RNA sequence: ACUCUGGUUUCUCUUCAGAUCGCAUAAAUCUUUCGCCUUUUACUAAAGAUUUCCGUGGAGAGGAACAACUCUGAGUCUU
């Protein structure tokens, strides 16, 4: 078999809190590796963001 | 980037980056690697991806 | 060598100190870089941490601290006199917090290890109340400082001002629980000192002053370092220190003479090792080889911080100068400690710490060797010496002047100083140490007190270890092979000896439950059984908490039992106590053995009780400080009091019996008040014995309990979690998963992470930790302990309801499986009986 | 502030490898369970035992490099 069923998941949860896992934002400074910048700029929750700018004086 | 990658600018894309330098390189054989602050840091800023 | 021996025959050259603090703050980093500075052939590997002082395999592979660990070891003072100082290596988990008062009992002074920048916490909190109960002295070590440099970069104007918020903090703690204002900390007073333990930071104000003298000359570090902090700054057109900035944009002293320098030679060695570290290097007087130099940033940056700051003398100082010796601090810990009191002729020997005394040592501590089948004592060495080989009286924790039962003449043979790992055997150990003792592990269970054989007869013990925290936490434990089920039997033995507030209880269906605190104390103590002490197989049951049992209506009529005889007919009736009055009886506001004036006056005033009511009140629950209370009501009209004084002792016994077991979950009875409305007391004695009235006063307890409408109490743990700012959504809804309510969400100050404060149930607490971490991607982390007992909803006592296998039920069914499903797992019946 | 201090690189060889030999990762054989099962040759996937292979460190020995003073430190090094 070249592919891998998909009876092989292991990631399969009846629990909505491991189904969605929390995000880190990395100090909204800190990016994952792959993906480029700016999708993950876009993509972030930008709660940290929404932070600075109102601790922006 | 001339200013950005200023020290490793020279070096970054040899075949043995930097080989016959014996500051950094114990010699020919490439082993025990000597590096400075701002190109680690540099190449950790180029290396981010 | 022989002069750390030699040290011990002094008093005052010796400081029993037990370091604390929150989890991971510090406290074994900064003991190993004490055993480094005295100790030259140990070495911490440059990215793996020394790891000293933990000796257990779950130490270094959880990497929390288990076990506490005792520390013996020569420094040299800021002045240069070489002192002797023990240690206890405490765990900063809350759920060991058993393990830190093991060795917080038998401590003069208490060293409060505080991180930089996570704050103060919730161990830290707990742990200065209740060191506060022992009225230990109290020093704070802000440890890890470069945490504000090489982590916030916060500038030295913030760090300062973080430094300064984390010490008014802890002192107005100290001072919400101490009454005595000799307790204030400051750095210029030698009580807060800062470090870093990772790079070898040590330093006080005192410390850093003789620096600048050493580096300059005919200077007086003491004056120096009183005018080191605080909102006072430097003037160098006059070399003059004020109390206002001489200039607009100047800085205050602790930051310009010692954060400032502090954040320097930090930053040359992080940043600019090859180009501008040198003339820094060479500026100080370091002297770094040429290979030195090629380190990597952390090793580089230890080594020139050892270099720089030198001995740990501020640590030394700090010590010496507010934690006081054994023969100058003895008074106030026999005061606290001992039961006798220091009246007694022993309370006056033992209050001298004479060498020359009576022998008489406190163990509270019981260590495992490799074998695991032979225990050893450790504990405090109060007055006189004991030798090697030598015969020894050992008491126990009910023992009394007069019960001779529970002594033992144990013969001790070789007996060492444990520096963590490595001990050193000695002949004698002198008054005031703390010392391992060996051939005494049989007699003694848990506190104990040694004494001397064929002398000092007249010798009582040491009040029993008080933990802060009540164990709720309770895990059936069986053998899988039941042919091997001796073994662990044994096993069990063991680990009651080497956890001090592990409780082994069998049931009455043979089920061998233990207690414990928290999920990681109870996987420590069944690790440990089947690794090390058993050694065969075991089963776990799914874990449960335990259950209070309170009652919340006046019980509708009074209620009446007689003795088998039929002569003896008590009559009582049941209402629930006054808030704040249970916890009152729990934190020992009032006791029993206060005369009943004092306790009378204490009800009637604050609690608005009756006179006469106050003055009726005959006993306590459970125990002395049980939460219940026992109140005589027979009206002087029709019953006669010197009469019913006789069986009173009896019917409290029964009392106190009925209090412990409760009719409905079999154990617990809490904040119940109980007036005594009718008693018939035979008039004879033969006919109101104690084996007839005991268990009266049992049935008429049992029965007016039920007759009103019970409630079940689970404990409800307070958990604060500290997690950064996007966490907290998250939290929240794990906290409304476990039905858990949240009461605050503060964030931390000088630090990006909020703390939320919620309580959560008991019962419903299991996984809670491992949940959030997973949950949050590790980002929120948790810790549990127990905070109050809390009506659980529902009804026990409506069997209307039917309860779902293996589903979770709903609140108002939950108090009926709570106490349902607790019957089964004692064997008892499947409905408590309101005849019975 | 001084006399002597004597290099480092590289090619080999010979032994020892404790330590993540290796901040990386293979294959084969054998033995147990296996999954396929129908004969070898490929195999399924876990445990256990060796082995070979791509590598590695140290020590010692023998070369070349190739110069060379010095570096560095023993100290009296001095105002």
């Amino acid at each position: 078999v070249f592919e891998w069923d998909a009876s092989e998941d292991t990631s399969i949860d009846y629990n909505p809190l491991y189904k969605e896992r929390h995000q880190v934002q990395l100090l909204g400074r800190g990016f994952i590796a792959g993906i480029d910048l700016k999708q993950q700029k876009r993509e972030q929750s930008r709660f940290y963001g929404d932070l600075m700018e109102k601790r922006r004086t | 980037d001339p200013e950005e990658d200023a020290p490793v600018l020279d070096w970054f894309y040899d075949h043995q980056p930097l080989r016959d330098s014996r500051k950094y390189v114990n010699g020919s054989t490439y082993q025990r690697w000597q590096f400075t602050l701002p190109m680690m840091s540099t190449l950790y800023r180029l290396a981010n991806q | 060598m022989d002069f750390l021996a030699d040290l011990m025959d002094n008093s005052e050259l010796i400081r029993n100190v037990t370091l604390c603090g929150h989890l991971h703050h510090g406290k074994t980093c900064f003991v190993d870089c004490l055993i480094e500075q005295t100790h030259p052939e140990i070495r911490k590997r440059y990215d793996q941490d020394l790891c000293y002082t933990d000796i257990l395999f779950t130490e270094q592979e959880r990497g929390v601290g288990i076990k506490s660990t005792p520390v013996t070891v020569v420094l040299p003072d800021t002045k240069g006199k070489s002192y002797l100082f023990n240690i206890m290596d405490t765990p900063g988990h809350v759920n060991f917090s058993d393990e830190v008062t093991a060795g917080l009992r038998i401590s003069d002074g208490v060293v409060l290890f505080i991180d930089a920048a996570e704050g103060v916490m919730l161990n830290t909190e707990r742990l200065i109340k209740h060191a506060v109960q022992e009225r230990l002295a109290v020093t704070v070590c802000i440890n890890k400082i470069d945490r504000l440099i090489l982590e916030l970069k916060l500038p030295p104007t913030d760090a300062y001002y973080k430094l300064r918020h984390i010490v008014d903090e802890v002192n107005g703690l100290i001072s919400m629980y101490s009454t005595d204002e000799n307790l204030i900390l400051s750095p210029l007073l030698g009580n807060v000192c800062f470090s870093s333990s990772q790079y070898s930071i040590c330093f006080t104000l005192g410390s850093f002053a003789k620096i600048y003298a050493d580096t300059f000359g005919d200077i007086n570090y003491q004056e120096f370092a009183k005018r080191l902090w605080g909102d006072i700054y430097f003037n160098p057109k006059t070399r003059k220190f004020t109390k206002k900035a001489p200039t607009s944009s100047s800085q205050r002293s602790f930051v310009e003479f010692i954060l400032e320098p502090l954040y320097k030679i930090l930053a040359q060695v992080v940043g600019d090792v090859d180009t501008s570290l040198p003339r820094t290097l060479d500026e100080l007087g370091i002297h770094l080889t040429k290979e030195e130099l090629k380190l990597n940033i952390r090793p580089l940056l230890r080594l020139v911080c050892k270099k720089f700051f030198g001995e740990f003398t501020g640590f030394v100082d700090m010590c010496v100068q507010h934690i006081p010796s054994p023969k100058v601090g003895a008074k106030p810990k026999i005061e606290h400690t001992y039961t006798g009191g220091v009246d007694s002729d022993l309370g006056e020997a033992m209050s001298d710490c004479d060498p020359d005394g009576p022998l008489m040592c406190h163990t509270t501590k019981m260590y495992s060797t490799d074998d695991g089948v032979q225990f050893h004592a450790f504990g405090r060495v109060l007055s006189g010496t004991i030798h090697a080989g030598q015969p020894v009286k050992v008491l126990g924790e009910n023992y009394t002047l007069e019960d001779e039962e529970d002594s033992q003449i144990c013969t001790v043979g070789r007996l060492w100083i444990s520096v963590a790992r490595y001990h050193i055997e000695v002949n004698r150990v002198p008054a005031g140490n703390w010392v391992l003792i060996e051939g005494v592990d049989q007699p003694i269970v848990k506190t104990a007190t040694i004494t001397e054989p064929r002398g000092n007869e007249e010798a009582q013990i040491f009040r029993p270890l008080k933990f802060n925290t009540t164990s709720v936490i309770k895990i059936a434990v069986e053998p899988v092979n039941p042919s091997e089920l001796p073994k662990m039997l044994d096993g069990l033995r063991k680990v009651n000896k080497s956890y001090p507030s592990l409780t082994t209880k069998v049931e009455e269906s043979g089920e061998h439950v233990i207690l414990g605190t928290g999920e990681l104390y109870l996987d420590c103590v069944m690790h440990d059984l089947r690794k090390m002490y058993s050694e065969i197989d075991i089963k776990v049951a799914d874990p449960v908490v335990t259950f209070c049992e309170t009652v919340v209506e006046t019980s509708s009529l009074k209620c009446f039992a007689e003795t088998p005889n039929k002569k003896n007919k008590i009559t009582m009736i049941a209402e629930p106590l006054e808030k704040g009055l249970a916890e009152d009886i729990e934190n020992e506001v009032v006791q029993i053995t206060w005369n009943r004036k004092k306790l009378g006056e204490f009800f009637q005033t604050k609690y608005d009780w009756d006179l006469l009511a106050a003055r009726s009140i005959w006993a306590f629950g459970p125990d002395a400080t049980g939460p219940n209370i026992l109140v005589d009501d027979t009206l002087p009209s029709e019953v006669d009091k010197a009469l019913l004084g006789s069986v009173k002792d009896s019917i409290v016994q029964g009392f106190q019996w009925g209090t412990r077991e409760g009719p409905l979950c079999d154990e617990l009875i809490r904040n119940v008040k109980f007036k005594i409305l009718d008693a018939v007391v035979a008039q004879e004695p033969l006919h109101r014995g104690g084996g007839q009235i005991i268990p009266t006063a049992r049935r008429v307890v049992y029965s007016a309990f039920l007759m009103a409408t019970p409630r079940l109490m689970e404990p409800y743990y307070f958990v604060e979690v500290q997690a950064p700012a996007d966490c907290v959504s998250a939290v929240y809804t794990v906290l409304a998963r476990r039905r858990g309510h949240v009461t605050q969400d503060a964030p931390i100050p000088g630090s990006p992470l909020y703390t939320i404060k919620a309580f959560i149930p008991a019962i419903d607490s299991f996984g809670f930790e491992t949940d959030l971490r997973t949950h949050t991607q590790g980002q929120a982390f948790s810790l549990s302990v127990f905070h109050h007992w809390q009506i659980v909803p529902g009804d026990p006592l409506d069997k209307s309801i039917v309860i779902r296998p293996l589903e979770p039920q709903p609140a108002p069914h939950l108090a009926r499986e709570f106490m349902i499903k607790t019957r089964r797992r004692k064997g008892l019946s499947e409905d408590v009986s309101i005849s019975k």
